[PDB]
Order: C-alpha cells, then structure tokens, then sequence
C-alpha cells in the first residue's frame, strides 16, 4: 500500500502539497486550508486554535512525496 | 459567480449504459469535492456525494450495489456512466460542487440543471376510463359535480374534455401521479347546473395522444 | 443524519418565515448547516453557509443562526418566488457523508386559505362488470396547496391500497388533488360504508359512501 | 548515498530530530537549536529573523527518517 | 560547571601507536561538537577540531596527511588513536566542547589538561661543554661576569656549578631551549668580585643526570 | 584565519589592559569572537562568549565587546595571575574550520621595567681546537619576560644560524635569557666585527666581539 508517512490525517490519503502546524502535524494544503475555514480555525487532532497565518509549506516532506510520485506505480 | 451545465434527455432501455458530462464554470476540480445528487420524483434526495480521486471511499452503504450508481468523474471532472441500467434507477440528477476532507465540509457552492434520466422498454398504454356521478344535489354542494377516473396508462400526459368538445369553460383537470407499477393515475371534474341532472347524460370524452387511445363513457346519478 | 426536519412550514405575503434545524453536538450547530432551496421545474440553489454567508446574487432578506444549539434560516419580506422545499447540511465524523436534515416545505400565502370541497365517487358499473372498484376522493378549490389523506371502513382505518397525487392549480387560483383506494367487487359489497378523511389546517372535511344503496 | 531530502543545510548531512521554520525549511534540532543562540537568531538560508518559539518539530520527516533508520544499513 | 579529565605520559618509539581518552563530567557527546587541538612547544595552537560523526569531513587540508593526526572519536566520546607514529608527531594535546554545525559555534566551552606526547629512540646525550670570559672590567660591568656554554644535549634537564660546588651563591641558570634538530641549548653566568680575575681561574661543572655526562671547564680573561 | 593579532600587550598592576581582535565581515565582530586563556604548566580556559557573557568562576573583572566592526577584551584590576597568551576565535562560511586570529600575550607589570645588561661572549679557545665557533649572547637583568633579538657581522644583519631561548627567573625577581649565532671558525676568523642587538620597550642594548683582537 501507500505508506502512513505519505499521508494526511483529514482525508486518511496521499498527500501531493504538504503544509504543516505549529503541533508538527502535516496536511494536505489544498483541503486542510479550506477545512480550517469551512469547520473552523482548529487543529483536526488536538482541536487547539489554528489558522490561515499559521499553517506553512513543509518543503522536506514535498521532496518526500516527489521521491515517489517520480518512479512509483502509486501516481 | 460560478456556474454548473449539465446535459437533458435520459432516456435509455434496460440493460444500456448512459454517458455525459456537467461544465464547471469559474473553477477546475482541484481545491474542492465535485459530486452529484439524485432525486426521485415523489421523493427526496439521495447521495452520489463526496469524491475522493475518480470515485469514492465514502458512500452510502445503501445505494453503492446495482450497476454501483457508478456517475463518478473522468480525470476528476464532472461526469457519469451508469451501465446496465433498469427502471428502478429512474431519478433526476444533478451536479454540484461542496467542501472537502472526508467531510462535505458543510456547504454545496454551485449547482446544475438536473438531468431527466428514466428507461423502459414498454410501448406507450391508454387508460382505463370510468365515468364518476354524484349521490344527490344536497351531498354534492347544489350545482352538480360530474367527473371521470382515468387509471393505469403511461406515459403521463392525457387528454380529458367532454361532451366531444361542446363542454371545456367548467373543466377541470387534476394532476398525474405515478405509482410503483409505473402507469399513471388521472381524474377530471366539471361542474354544471344542477338542472341538467335531470335532463341531459354527459359524455366524458378521454385521448391517451401517446398511444391514440379514445374512451367515452356517460355520467349520470344512480 | 442524527435528527429530520419539520415537513412545512407556511406564513403570510410579506411576512417572515422561520425555519428550524436539530442535529448532535458535532454536526448542525458546532459544525455549522448550509440551507438550500430546490422547487420542482427550477434549478437547486445555496442560500447560506458558515454562519449567516450568502451567495452572490442572494439579498439580505435572508439570514441565518446557529444560537443555543440549532441551526436556523430566516425569511424576511415573504414573497410567492421564494416558495420551495429547503433543506439544512450536517456531516459527522461517525458518519462520514453528505448528509442532510430532511427538508422542510416553505409556503407563502398570497390569498385566504380555506378547507377544501371535497366529493367521494363510489366504483361505477362499468368496474364491476370489470371485477374490478376503485373509491375515487377529488379533493378541490383548497389553499394553501397541501391536504393530508386517509381512508375508512365501516369505522376502521384503511392502510391497503391507497395512493394520491399533488394538487393542481385551478382556473379560479385555487388547488385540487385526488386519493384513490383499490377495492375488489366483494370489498366494496361486503361493506356498509366508506369515507374520506381529508385534514386542512385546524379542521378535517370527511365524505361518505354506501355499498349498499341507490339513488 | 543518503538523499538530499533527509540532510538538513547546516552541517549538511543526515538528519535524525528535525524541527522546520516558519519559511519551511527543516533542520536537525540539536544543532540548529543551539545554533540559533551560538549564531544568532537568524534563518540559515534566507536570513530573515528566526527563535526557538518558532521553529517547531517536524513529525512527518521524523517518520520518513525512521522509515530508513529501522532498516537501510546507513545506520 | 563543566569539566575534563586528560591522561599523563605520551612516550612512544617510532612507528608505533598511541591509545588514550578524555572523561566528559556534565553531560555526554551529544548536541555539541567536541574536539581536540595541540600547541608544540615554541608554537601556537593547531587543529584536530570540529567533528562529523566519529570523525571530520571539515579539516584542515595541511595537517591530515602523515597518519592523517587520526585522533577522532570512539564511538563520538572523547579519544586518540595515533598510529605509525615519529619525532615530528610531538606537541601537547588538549581536549574541549564548543558550537556545532559546519561551524564552530564561536565558543570552545569546556577544557582540558594538555598530553605530554613525545616520540624518541635515542639514548640520553650528554653536552658539549665550553668556557665564556669576558673581555675587560669595563666592558663586563665592573664586577666580573663568567658563564659557560652547554650545547646540543638530550633530554632537557642538566646541573650547572662552579668550583666543585665551592661558588654557589652567585650563580644563575638561564632556560633550556629546543631546536629542529631535537636537542638542547643551556648557558650560565656567575658574578665574582672583578679581583678575582687575575688571581683565581674559575672552573663551571656541567653534569647531564640522564647520561651521567661531567665535563668541567676553566674560565679566565684572554 | 583573515587577520592575525597583536602578540602582545603590557599594563601595569591594578590597570586596564585592553586586548583587540579583527577579521572580515561574516567572523570575529558580526559573527562574534570568543576569547580565551592559556600559560605554561596550567590548563587553557575560556574567558568571555556570545557578546560579554562569561563561564562560572570568571569574575567582573572581565569584560568585552562588538563595537563598530571589532572585537575586544577588557581585563580590569589587572594581576600577576592574569599572565598568559589569550586567544580570539572565528569560523567563518568560506573558511568552515575552529580557526582563530592569533593570541595576543598579557604583560602584568608588578615592579618597575628597565633594558637588560647584555654581555656578549666570543667564541673560545676549545671551540677553534674543536673545529666550531659559537657567539653567545647572555641578556640578564630586565623587566618585562620579553626581548627581541639580532645578529650583525662586520655591518650587516645576520639571518642564517640565529637560535634563542626564553627567560627564567633570577634570584633577586629579574628575567635572563640567551641567544646564540652558529659560525665555523673560518667565519669567526674571516670577519672584523660581531655585534648583538637586543631591542627593548623604546631602546636597544647593542654588544660587540673583535675577532681579530686579544686581552
């Protein structure tokens, strides 16, 4: 299967543009982003205040997933 | 604004496959859920929802069995392919766009049309049609109300006049209702002088135009 | 869902409509509803989202709360163009779907409303040479446009072989719907009555037939 | 070799307690931490002010780190 | 505080191999560089510093070539493992923390003693031993100034007297110093009244201990 | 390193001394220096860090700064025990290494200074037998611990066969070191004239050798 450090913890799959909280917790942005406006400026796991301002690009794990979107059959 | 187009007609045999798509205006796929819905007439709404990638890992267990309501997308844009299709999935549906996650979040932003979707095999049916008289001047409220039932036919639409055109300024029409056999049920009223009771038999005249079926009966009290 | 909603709610021209949502603890209030609006022959639409939010082209009549712990839409200056069925959003994390309330039906009364005129048919001659009756109650010059049916018995209620349609608009701007009940030759002789029930607003006009006589 | 997306870009080698700053930029902890005071409270690469209430830990490259320190014989 | 404990000795032949360690009081290896240095003596510091791993990808490029000054670490804790070793390998060496990075910090937190290292096949060597004399009372100082010259002896330590221990307390012993060729360079001078001149020739008793080397010698004007 | 240091400063008891350091600009000032402290026959120890902060047992006594494009050291209430040669450090990005600028020695005058008396001795008579010749130069008597030396020949400097050694410390508190010239006894007999040059503090003590003369 995909492996658990490849993906999020809102829509339980493959990440593809990663941002991560002040919790160290990493998201999916193009979903999570919405998701603190559409359910509300909190964490997803340990429901303490989040926003917009906060939540910034995790540039190691997107060479992560690029290490495999670039030769696995996952695509 | 956004906006949604989506495709008319729908109507297929048992057994085909149906192929169309929805236009999505103002945005693309990525950043958003992309679902449809469906609503069977009578009834109210039920899911073909939340997307995840082309298809879904969140659905209705009740629904995801027969030809598995496969709408789906194609490349992640708006689409549907239902195939080897019965009766039963007769419905109007529609596209929409919504929130994300493995959550609608709570809004559906944009919507379409509705696509008319039905099938059948059957050759277009006339009514049954029975002539419908009051009891009494008192019981039927002074004037006379005179009327007809027109029962199990299909398609919809029918025609109901009487006295072979001669009586149409008191005629009134009630609205078809379908049932699960799949034929319609239809009746009409007209009102006149109480006096004409008495004196003159009405002829209900009715024109199932589908099939050119033409039934007349002759209402009177008894 | 966790909770449905009430089937209609109906207020005067001008006037303003309200209109309720329950739900549990996550789904509803804390995790706020959408209302939409769907008349048959017209395209659905989003009214509200995220608190009190409006699509553009949606006016300020229209607001929205998610006070105490329920969800709740608002309908100020009440016109016949608004008339619909509206429905009100959840999701919940223990069941993961685009979930909804029920809908409830909004009616605007432009005109005075009134009881219907109501006249039961009994099976003709021509059914039972057929072997076959049907008892036909037409249901007429009403409003608003919703009536709720039942049938009887001698003086039992009758659950078997009833169906009915939606209500038609009458050149006199009134509604008339019908209910049908389906009978064999021997149900409709081996009986001394039948009648229809048919509920208005505060009141029920109810309509009878002997199996029995003549005219 | 060891991948470049599990080197940091201080002392440039193997990372194996990563916190990541503000700009995305992830670094081992126990060296940038105390690099941030034995330096100055500045990012390494783009310069721009940076403290130890800022720069956070990094638990999806933690994972990625161990998914080869449990079993790749860089050890 | 912080502190560290270094080991003594340091006393090799050629070619072979030194093993020892520094203790680390007050916390342990990681989340700091710590690293070695040396000073020669006569010289400066130079650099066994700043450590990757075990070892260094961040050298000095003129230091590790000859047994690459291998001291490094075992298993990251303080260590010296100087193989194949000789004569121009000697020099005192320390142990310290300080930064980390590619950098080193800019402090150097904690210290060491210093290692006394040295590598020597020879056996002890005794001194050369001459006189010095001066050229006249004036140029002398009034007083009279005699001394004598010990030269290119090993190791550092040699006894310096005058008259069979009879002229001790006059007599001063200048510092030792050592040249590139290993061994060392000693005089002394004493202060007599200047009539002793032209009556009493002085004899300066040189005598090596670690090669029990005694060579004596007479000083007076010429 | 970029830039070396001063190699030594002098003050007297209870002063100030003032220690400078410099280097480039990503080292030693806004990459800032630390400083430290090293004699003979003691351990080596860190002085000053990370502006003016100092290790536990370092007293106020001890001070620094950053200014303007610098670094420096401040050593107040100056005493014998501060003697030692102290170091400020550097790394710099294109120069990735625990480098330092030099060490600059400290001179703590606890008595009054004055120039040496130098007698200079010429080569002997069992040198000339023993095919050598050795010019010794004695320095005794001066304050502080430090003197610089050179060779002349007939008029000129001399740079080849030079060797020195350090001061000790005399009986009545003065310093005393050596310097020595390697000749053959062709070069002694060849030449007029030998002198020893020793510079110190403002003023240099010069002593002179005739080889060919006699007493």
């Amino acid at each position: 299967d995909i492996p658990d450090y490849l993906c999020g913890k809102i829509s339980f799959e493959l990440m593809r543009e990663p941002c991560i909280t002040p919790s160290g917790i990493t998201y999916d942005r193009k979903d999570i982003e919405e998701h603190l406006q559409r359910v509300g400026h909190f964490d997803p796991v340990t429901r303490s205040p989040l926003t917009q301002e906060q939540l910034i690009p995790n540039l190691a794990m997107k060479e992560v997933i690029d290490a495999f979107i670039s030769e696995n059959g996952w695509v | 604004q956004v906006q949604l187009q989506q495709w008319g007609a729908g109507l297929l045999k048992p057994s085909e496959t149906l192929s169309l798509t929805c236009a999505v205006y103002g945005g693309s796929f990525s950043g958003y859920y992309w679902s449809w819905i469906r609503q069977p007439p009578g009834k109210g709404l039920e899911w073909i929802g939340e997307i995840n990638h082309s298809g879904s890992t969140n659905y209705n267990p009740s629904l995801k069995s027969r030809v598995t309501i496969s709408v789906d997308t194609s490349k992640n844009q708006f689409s549907l392919k239902l195939s080897s299709v019965t009766a039963a999935d007769t419905a109007v549906y529609y596209c929409a766009r919504g929130g994300v996650g493995r959550v609608r979040g709570d809004s559906m932003d944009v919507w379409g049309q509705g696509t008319t979707v039905t099938v059948s095999s059957a050759s277009t049916k006339g009514p049954s049609v029975f002539p419908l008289a009051p009891s009494s001047k008192s019981t039927s409220g002074g004037t006379a109300a005179l009327g007809c039932l027109v029962k199990d036919y299909f398609p919809e639409p029918v025609t109901v006049s009487w006295n072979s055109g001669a009586l149409t300024s008191g005629v009134h029409t009630f609205p078809a209702v379908l049932q699960s056999s799949g034929l319609y049920s239809l009746s009409s009223v007209v009102t006149v002088p109480s006096s004409s009771l008495g004196t003159q038999t009405y002829i209900c005249n009715v024109n199932h135009k589908p099939s050119n079926t033409k039934v007349d009966k002759k209402v009177e009290p008894k | 869902p966790v909770l449905t909603q009430p089937p209609s709610v109906s207020k005067a021209l001008r006037q303003t409509a309200t209109l309720t949502c329950t739900g549990d603890s996550n789904n509803v209030g804390n995790r706020g509803a959408a209302w939409f609006l769907l008349h048959q022959g017209h395209p659905p639409k989003l009214l509200a989202y995220r608190n009190n939010d409006r699509p553009s082209g949606i006016s300020e009549r229209l607001s929205a709360s998610r006070s105490g712990n329920t969800a709740s839409l608002t309908i100020t200056g009440l016109q016949p163009e608004d008339e619909a069925d509206y429905y009100c959003s959840a999701w919940d994390s223990s069941l993961r779907v685009q979930v909804f309330g029920g809908g409830t039906k909004l009616t605007v009364l432009g005109q005075p409303k009134a009881a219907p005129s109501v006249t039961l048919f009994p099976p003709s001659s021509e059914e039972l040479q057929a072997n076959k009756a049907t008892l036909v109650c037409l249901i007429s010059d009403f409003y608003p446009g919703a009536v709720t049916v039942a049938w009887k018995a001698d003086s039992s209620p009758v659950k078997a072989g009833v169906e009915t349609t939606t209500p038609s608009k009458q050149s006199n701007n009134k509604y008339a719907a019908s209910s049908y009940l389906s009978l064999t030759p021997e149900q409709w002789k081996s009986h001394k009555s039948y009648s229809c029930q048919v509920t208005h607003e505060g009141s029920t006009v109810e309509k009878t037939v002997a199996p029995t006589e003549c005219s």
